[PDB]
RNA sequence: GCGGGGCCCGAAGCAUUUACUUUGAAAAAAUUAGAGUGUUCAAAGCAGGCCCGAGCCGCCUGGAUACCGCAGCUAGGAAUA
RNA sequence: UACCUGGUUGAUCCUGCCAGUAGCAUAUGCUUGUCUCAAAGAUUAAGCCAUGCAUGUCUAAGUACGCACGGCCGGUACAGUGAAACUGCGAAUGGCUCAUUAAAUCAGUUAUGGUUCCUUUGGUCGCUCGCCACUUGGAUAACUGUGGUAAUUCUAGAGCUAAUACAUGCCGACGGGCGCUGACCCCCUUCGCGGGGGGGAUGCGUGCAUUUAUCAGUGGUGACUCUAGAUAACCUCGGGCCGAUCGCACGCCCCCCGUGGCGGCGACGACCCAUUCGAACGUCUGCCCUAUCAACUUUCGAUGGUAGUCGCCGUGCCUACCAUGGUGACCACGGGUGACGGGGAAUCAGGGUUCGAUUCCGGAGAGGGAGCCUGAGAAACGGCUACCACAUCCAAGGAAG
């Protein structure tokens, strides 16, 4: 209204963060950062909805001011903080190291990775441009800039960064056969073998996307998020693999493991 | 108080638009700078961000460009000579962004002489001793003879713009916003736009 | 109603007064407030008036100018000190702090120092 | 015929006027740089904006607006009003009520650039839209295409 | 697109224009429609389930899916108007 | 459940309504043993309101020269704990109500290539050639001590004292490079000559940001007057950045030399760039009843055109000068609404009918209109000024709503 709101109601949240109806009113209100809020999730339910290491907004609070939650490599100290996609958290007094991957169903899903895969984590960039004196700089999928990149990075094409150092990795560029995850839409988290991105004029460019068994669909480009070179992920995968399973496929795969 | 918003015009058809909010504060209120010709008086408005802008309430000096020849000195104001928006405005001689200017050429006169060693704006000549005869002459040595005696092509200026050089001031164009940014910068007349005002000077 | 400096009229008139004229302590930042002041000539409708001595001449009122009371609160940033005891330069500021005394029956007879600043 | 007939000096805002009039560059001879620019999704620039000679702030060929948005199209009805036309563009509205359909219209006001002749009562002209340049005048002119014409006794 | 040849097809013109139809995006939850689950039952709620032989650093699993008009944006169709 | 039943007549077949019947939602009537969820001053009065309350806030880390306390660990800067006050930051959220508002809001959609954005993150923060820097200047609160008023979070005078408050201002990097200039090159064609070069003596300017002009055409987009490069110059005193700040563990070189040089992790601020949260303005299509409302809008902006003025930016948003336009029976314009819009709700064969003040999203407004201050963000009302309306205290001088 008169300014920038910093309420948010419980049922007008993002689902995919799960939440209840009827312990409050409110909802966790994920702060300013470099994720866009209903794309993201906070720290404070991931510890006391996702891994049950804390009950209320309190015991979230004072794991955290024990300053040991590494945000990418960061101590971050704000409970309400949001964390995003392809990041590492990491506990480091008793070592899970999670990454933050969507799962089939369009979740954030728990997914532990090994201590030496948590070093990095790869990121879309949205725009390359010259800054001043002549150098280049890049802009990532979070708030990350990188100045002196390689410059064969194109626009929304797909770097891994270290933390700890900060310069770019590797390189892996939007091409037709790649292995990309989709992150946006009714399609998200099913990943496949890119088919061919169809251009607009103007408007949105859409892809066709392959999966590994057949099942193609569509997303627009701003959707897509690459992480594989031809058919090989450079990630950890969550269960399924990004393989979305029909109501009935997701029936009896179920039901027979309750045997 | 005073407002720019739409919803109290008039609509498309002609038809009676009723005001469905309060008048709302990024339409903030706009007084007239009214920048003139004196001493140097700047004054400073907050803006939404905390920005702030220079509001020139009254100017002396400017920073016109000659892009012939490719000189920008500062050169003070003399008078306002024509003002396409308004008529009234230049019996008032108040500084606006498209107003033609009338400034000096003393930093035009002196850049020239001491790029090319030719006399400007002498018509008579005998009075030239205390620093127009040396600044000519100099004893150069035989290469930086050579250098000026080359530039017997581009030492020359269409006859409509030695003849405001002659009597003693120029008229420019102010190209920057007084009142916006607090400044008078902008170009000098020349050319087939120069042939234009100065026929809507005389046809006054 | 207290006076005011640069009225120019005698009587009571009301100003409009911001953060820092006088005579008005806001409570918000950015407010101003429409109070009733009293003119500076002054006048016999007046109910007390402050008055300050700018020279001593003949000889002692009782009670009012003499008994100096001592300014218990000395110089603390590190250049009214340096000033204060003519220190030339590099004189150990450090050593040359004043010092209050502390006299209370209950306790033990302090000192206290201050902080030190730039 | 000539083009300065306002009360300012109508000219465009990149090229220089001025290069080295002397007795290399003589007045007999004399043209002037003409910028233009060429809008994108395949549209071409007629003749008439390149080797013509007026100046527009509002042409999407020769001035500082710049087309990205809708593209629509409509015939002009009304070629009144100095560089703006007023075209109508009739569409179908239906009422899935009575399942059938309501003959509707509504009219808009765009700018003509003057890089079109043939611009008469009754055309087809397409139409991309831009930042405002007026009170209503919303869009820009991009395409005249004739029709009712080409042949008249 | 495997200055002049071959298993070769992209940019380009859409060479009347539309309506119509089909496809694909993108569409906030709650609610409704429904999947799951002895809240003891039910209306509801989104939980819960499983053996302790103690190693049980506790294990497994859910928190679906369908419906978002018309208007736009894509591709395909050309009878009908 | 795609459903009917009683009534005009002496009877009859009809048309047609009436009545019946079933929901659900306000109220009311009699009645009411137990337990799970649970609306609740919306309609009429967006009427009036006593009283009490709902926005405030210390870290190891801005300022303790209150004994309020401390072991006052000892002959001196401060063992800390700290009230109060200065500074900073919130108080622009939430809550409430539905009065206004009929292409307006709002909804889907699509833009900002026409702008701003505290923060959050991530960047940038020795690029500038120029007799305190081992630290510069002046005040002020809390405090002390006098007060004035019937009466308020009213405040006065004088004495003290601080800063991340309010201002000033430098060292180092800094050795120079470049460009514009410029007293010797004679080795070239001195043959009378014209010469072809590199070079110094010389004085200016030099980074980012702001402002204007011109030149060229690294990286971009469907598309630039984009980004980046180049040259001439600007830099507003109510003056752009280029750290005179505070914690913690303390270590290293010590050759000048036992006093001077080097260092780990932070916490703060800092122009600009992107990000995030946004906001604003635009495009498309969509809204109820009325012709006992058929022409409207333009002196007084109605539609456009040039030039501007301010505005954060586009634009009649204003102003001047010109053009005579724009909308309309495909319902303009005027009127009404018991009109906040929507997700929705009741209904239930299909098509529909009707409700939606009400927890979700958005908008509007705090008695009525209006004007501003601070701030990144308010034309704010548990902010201020004024009128109107209503109303409180007075010791009748004023005070506060």
């Amino acid at each position: 209204a008169r300014g920038p709101k910093k309420h948010l109601k419980r049922v007008a949240a993002p689902k995919h963060w799960m939440l209840d109806k009827l312990t409050g009113v409110f909802a966790p209100r994920p702060s300013t950062g470099p994720h866009k809020l209903r794309e993201c999730l906070p720290l404070i339910i991931f510890l006391r909805n996702r891994l049950k290491y804390a009950l209320t907004g309190d015991e979230v609070k004072k794991i955290c001011m024990q300053r040991f939650i590494k945000i990418d490599g960061k101590v971050r100290t704000d409970i309400t903080y949001p964390a995003g996609f392809m990041d590492v958290i990491s506990i480091d007094k008793t070592g899970e190291n999670f990454r933050l991957i969507y799962d089939t169903k369009g979740r954030f899903a728990v997914h532990r990775i090994t201590p030496e895969e948590a070093k990095y984590k790869l990121c879309k960039v949205r725009k390359i441009f010259v800054g001043t004196k002549g150098i280049p700089h890049l802009v990532t999928h979070d708030a990350r800039t990188i100045r002196y990149p390689d410059p064969l990075i194109k626009v929304n094409d797909t770097i891994q960064i270290d933390l700890e150092t900060g310069k770019i990795t590797d390189f892996i560029k939007f091409d037709t056969g790649n292995l990309c995850m989709v992150t946006g839409g009714a399609n998200l988290g099913r990943i496949g073998v890119i088919t061919n991105r169809e251009r607009h004029p103007g408007s949105f460019d859409v892809v066709h996307v392959k999966d590994a068994n057949g099942n193609s669909f569509a997303t627009r480009l701003s959707n897509i998020f690459v992480i594989g070179k031809g058919n090989k992920p450079w990630i950890s995968l969550p269960r399924g693999k990004g393989i979305r399973l029909t109501i009935a496929e997701e029936r009896d795969k179920r039901l027979a493991a309750k045997q | 108080g005073i407002s720019r918003d739409n919803w109290h015009k008039r609509r498309k058809t002609g038809g009676k638009r009723k005001p469905y909010h309060k008048k709302r504060k990024y339409e903030l209120g706009r007084p007239a700078a009214n920048t003139k010709i004196g001493p140097r008086r700047i004054h400073t408005v907050r803006v939404r961000g905390g920005n702030k802008k220079y509001r020139a309430l009254r100017l002396d000096v400017g920073n016109f460009s000659w892009g012939s020849e490719c000189c920008t000195r500062k050169t003070r104001i003399i008078d306002v000579v024509y003002n396409a928006s308004n008529n009234e405005l230049v019996r008032t001689k108040t500084l606006v962004k498209n107003c033609i200017v009338l400034i000096d050429s003393t930093p035009y006169r002196q850049w020239y002489e001491s790029h090319y060693a030719l006399p400007l704006g002498r018509k008579k000549g005998a009075k030239l001793t205390p620093e127009e005869e040396e600044i000519l002459n100099k004893k150069r040595s035989k290469k930086i003879q050579k250098k000026y005696d080359e530039r017997k092509k581009n030492a020359k200026i269409s006859s409509l713009l030695e003849e405001q050089f002659q009597q003693g001031k120029l008229l420019a164009c102010i190209a920057s916003r007084p009142g916006q940014c607090g400044r008078a910068d902008g170009y000098v007349l020349e050319g087939k736009e120069l042939e234009f005002y100065l026929r809507k000077i005389k046809a006054r | 109603f207290p006076m005011k400096q640069g009225v120019l009229t005698h009587g009571r008139v009301r100003l409009l007064l911001s953060k820092g004229h006088s005579c008005y302590r806001p409570r918000r930042t950015g407010e101003r407030k429409r109070k009733s002041v009293r003119g500076c000539i002054v006048d016999a409708n007046l109910s007390v008036l402050n008055l300050v001595i700018v020279k001593k001449g003949e000889k002692d009122i009782p009670g009012l100018t003499d008994t100096t009371v001592p300014r218990r609160l000395g110089p603390k940033r590190a250049s009214r000190i340096r000033k204060l005891f003519n220190l030339s330069k590099e004189d150990d500021v450090r050593q040359y702090v004043v010092r209050k005394p502390l006299n209370k029956e209950g306790k033990k007879p302090r000192t206290k120092a201050p902080k030190i600043q730039r | 015929a000539d083009i300065q007939t306002e009360r300012a000096y109508q000219k465009q805002p990149t090229i220089f006027q001025n290069k080295k009039r002397v007795l290399l560059g003589e007045t007999g001879k004399e043209k002037l740089p003409r910028y233009y620019k060429n809008i994108g999704l395949g549209f071409k620039t007629p003749k008439e904006a390149i080797e013509g000679t007026y100046i527009d702030k509002k042409c999407p060929f020769t001035g500082n607006v710049s087309i990205r948005g809708r593209i629509l199209s409509g015939v002009v009805t009304k070629m009144k009003m100095q560089r703006t036309i007023v075209i109508r563009r009739d569409y179908l509205h239906y009422i899935r009520k009575y399942n059938r359909f309501e003959k509707r219209h509504k009219n808009m006001s765009v700018h003509l650039s003057p890089c079109f002749r043939d611009v008469q009562i009754g055309d087809i002209v397409t139409v991309g839209e831009c930042r405002p340049l007026s009170k209503t005048v919303r869009f820009n002119v991009l395409k005249v295409t004739k029709a009712a014409g080409t042949k008249k006794q």
